[PDB]
Parts: structure tokens; sequence; C-alpha cells
């Protein structure tokens, strides 16, 4: 009724996947030139949505 | 800047959409994109902006 | 964000009665999950129609429904003297589910 | 597929109401199946209170989100709803019903009448 | 020698492929392994300290004058293909073709590998 949030997908990644490749890692993505060190500020994202 | 009851609008055309220029405006507070990844902004080309 | 219904409906037994329920918001989205209930005083509410026009088991084929736009209708054919009950509609919205105001049916004779 | 209700019928102002629903004939640990609560104050239409899903996801009516808490015990087939700060105006019959998507509530119990005074 | 580690960073951040032989069956697992600083077997073993998520798992017949063994490790479209040959015996001069052994449906990224030795 209020939304099923138990299904996730990846939005942010370093590159593209190869056929049948699986990646379960949740390592924080750096979109900029500075080490956010897990702090989800500007140019720093959690891979899954 | 205009008041919210009477917001302003400008048409953008015939230019190169370099979004790095506007990443030096603030410490950043709100930044959200709909239908487009923050990583693909400096790539896609649009008809009406 | 309120489901709107008529206060009451009436007619003679053997005639067709229509009970309408209309949305007043876009929050209902597809509005494709409309339920109808028949409530008798002193008894638990019974499901008569679900998903706009489908019947549950244990329900007379005299009861059917349809939708047009954002409005749903419950049709009671071959009206019986035993059909005197408070009818309610229900549907989903963006953060909750709603029930209608309730329509009181009276059988004339 | 039945649901029975029990609990207090008379509650004093500002106190907490606890109602327990016991069900049989089905499990609540199966996908697509939950249990919710509805109330009907005299002269009024049915009002949605709370809903708990098979995965312990808990949802509440937006106007009562701060007042309601719903929990379940799958070993006894019981669902418990507690409502705090009962107002004198909170007089209604409470109902326990099975929740599904294609049909919102079904197999409604007879209900329990609660009066605040 | 009695096995190999295949992977990238070879720690509990990514999935790694671990192949270890035995006196009986060979045990192959793909998990988020946290590998030992210097992996070895002790005859128990000291190959990994811990692991998180596991996906692929396989157990079967062992892969293994001196003996000579040859293996080919190829990884295409997520399938880890192993070819092998065993003969009696630097390298000998002659011709001998290797034949298919196993084909593992893993979906793993491999850029580096390490061997596993048993000590006594
Ligand atoms: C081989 O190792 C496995 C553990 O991976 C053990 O259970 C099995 O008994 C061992 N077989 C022999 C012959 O030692
Ligand atoms: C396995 O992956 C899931 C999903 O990312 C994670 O929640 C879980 O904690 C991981 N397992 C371990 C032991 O970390
Ligand atoms: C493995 O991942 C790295 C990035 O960490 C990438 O550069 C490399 O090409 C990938 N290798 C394969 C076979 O996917």
């Amino acid at each position: 009724v209020s939304g099923n949030y138990n299904y996730l997908y990846r939005l942010f990644r370093k590159s593209n996947l190869k056929p049948f490749e699986r990646d379960i890692s949740t390592e924080i993505y750096q979109a900029g030139n500075k080490p956010c060190n897990g702090v989800a500020g500007f140019n720093c994202y959690f891979p899954l949505r | 800047f205009a008041s919210v009851y009477a917001w302003n609008r400008k048409r953008i055309s015939n230019c190169v959409a370099d979004y790095s220029v506007l990443y030096n405006l603030a410490p950043f507070f709100t930044f959200k994109c709909y239908g487009v990844s923050p990583t693909k902004l400096n790539d896609l080309c649009f008809t009406n902006v | 964000p309120v489901l709107t219904q008529p206060a009451s409906v009436s007619g003679s037994p053997g005639q067709s009665i229509t009970i309408s329920c209309t949305a007043t918001s876009s929050d209902v989205g597809n509005y494709n999950y409309v339920s109808w209930y028949q409530h008798h005083p002193g008894k638990a509410p019974k499901l008569m129609i679900y998903e706009v026009s489908n019947r549950p088991s244990g329900v007379s084929n005299r009861f059917s429904g349809s939708k047009s736009g954002n409005t749903a209708s419950l049709t009671i054919s071959g009206l019986q003297a035993e059909d005197e009950a408070d009818y309610y509609c229900s549907s989903y919205t963006s953060s909750s589910l709603l029930f209608g105001g309730g329509t009181k049916l009276t059988v004339l004779g | 597929i039945t649901l029975k209700e029990s609990g207090p019928t008379l509650v004093k102002p500002t106190q907490t109401l606890t109602l327990t629903c016991t069900f049989s004939g089905f499990s609540v640990t199966t996908s697509g199946v939950g249990v919710g609560w509805i109330r009907q104050p005299p002269g009024k239409a049915l009002e949605y209170l709370a809903l708990i899903y098979w995965d312990d996801d808990k949802r509440y009516s937006t106007s009562l989100k701060s007042r309601l808490t719903i929990t379940k015990d799958t070993s006894k087939n019981q669902v418990v709803l507690t409502m705090t700060n009962m107002d004198p105006v909170d007089t209604a019959t409470y109902y326990c019903a099975r929740h599904t998507i294609p049909s919102i509530f079904d197999y409604w119990g007879q209900g329990i009448l609660v009066t605040v005074s | 020698i009695r096995g190999w580690i295949f992977g990238t960073t070879l720690d509990s951040k990514t999935q790694s492929l671990l192949i270890v032989n035995n006196a009986t069956n060979v045990v192959i697992k793909v998990c988020e392994f946290q590998f030992c600083n210097d992996p070895f077997l002790d005859h128990e073993f000291r190959v990994y300290s811990s692991a998180n998520n596991c996906t692929f798992e396989y157990v079967s017949q062992p892969f293994l004058f001196k003996n000579l063994r040859e293996f080919v490790f190829k990884n295409i479209d997520g399938y880890f293909k192993i070819y092998s040959k065993h003969t009696p015996i630097d390298l000998p001069q002659g011709f001998s073709a290797l034949e298919p052994l196993v084909d593992l449906p893993i979906g793993i990224n491999i850029t580096r590998f390490q061997t596993l030795l048993a000590l006594h």
C-alpha cells in the first residue's frame, strides 16, 4: 500500500558488466576526484536504489 | 531571482551542456536528477532545455 | 482524496439498482482495485465485488460492476427484499487505502 | 478462514487500548497475505487503522501513525494492535480482517465494541 | 601444491574463486573470502580467515619417478573452463593435448591468481 522497498537495483557503477557477471558489492561509489570515505555528500553515492 | 509565485524561465539551445561549471556554486544542499543519471549529464544531448 | 457516494438508493424488488462511487483525486492512480462491501447491522462486512468487477465465491450472480474513467459502479440486478444493507466502496491511494461514505439501500413495496 | 477478536470493551480516557486478533485456517507468513484493523464509529463509514505484512513490515493510517502500534506472533497466529491516548470520542467497533492486494479486506470478524469513559 | 585462488583484490570486498584438492574430493567455492596473508595447508588449513556471501559451490572427483601435471585456466562469459592432462616423468619436449575437465558457471571477474601449497 505504501510501497514495497525490498527490491533493489544498481544505479551507480564504475563500468559495465560482462555477460552473466554478478556483483554483490555495496562499496560506495566515488563520482568525483576526492575520497568521500563513505560520506554520501556531493559526488558520493550508495550504488543501490 | 524571481519570487516563487512568479518564477522565471529561460530557454537553452544551440550550446554545449557542460555541467561541471555549475558545480562550484555551493557546499551543496539539494541535488536530484529524474530520468537521468548525474554521471550521464555530460554526455546526453537534448532537444528542448 | 475522498471517495464520494450517494446517501441512498431505492426501487421495487425485481428492478435494477445502481450504486456509484467516484474518486475526487488523482492519488488513486490506475484506480483498478475497487472493492464493494455489503454491511448488515450486527454482522461482519462481506466482500461482494473486488478488482472492479470480479465476484468472490458465495456471491450471487445478481451482483456485478464496471468502471468508466475514475468512477466505479455497483449493479444490483433482480433487486431482492433481502438486499437492504449499507454498501461501501474501497480503493487504494498513494499512502493509504480509503473507504466510501456508504450508501443506504431501501427496497420499496 | 476465520478471525476472532478479544480485549477490553471499556477504556478510561488517556489510557491505552489493547486488542488481540486470533486467526485460523491460514498462515500470515505467506507472500501477499497480511492482517489489518478497521474501525467503525456510530453513524460513520469504515476507517482504516493499521496493517502488518508477512515480513513484519508495519504500516499505519497517516492520521493515527503516532498513536497505533501493531505487532504479531506467528507461533500463536495472533496479531495485537495497541492504541494510546484514548479519547472520549474514540468510540467505535473494531474489526480484524485479512489483507490482500486484489481485494483489500476480506473474512472480516464480527468486531469488538469499545467505548471510552 | 594442491589448489589455486582466483580473483581481483583477494579480500572480503569482492567474490573470489577458491579451488582446493584433497585425498578424496575437490572442493570449489565462490565467496567473499578474506584470504590469509600467506595461504597454505597444514597436515586442517590456513587459506582464509572468514567469508561473507557465497554463491557457487561444487564438490567432485579430484583434479590431481616424478609426476607431471598440466592445466589450462580460461574464463569466458562467466564460465571458468579447466583443461588438464597427467603424465609420468625444465619442461619435456614433445606433443600432448589437454582435454576438458570441468566448466564452472560462476560469473566472476578474475585478474590475479595464487597457488596453494601444503606444508609438513
Ligand atoms: C576432504 O576434505 C573435506 C573437507 O572439505 C573433508 O570433509 C573430507 O573428509 C576430506 N577427504 C579426505 C579423503 O580426507
Ligand atoms: C551478504 O549480502 C547481503 C546483501 O548485501 C548483506 O545484507 C549480508 O550482510 C551479507 N552477508 C554477510 C555475512 O555480510
Ligand atoms: C575486473 O574489475 C576491474 C575493476 O576493478 C576492471 O578494470 C577489470 O577489467 C575487470 N576484469 C574483468 C575480467 O571483468
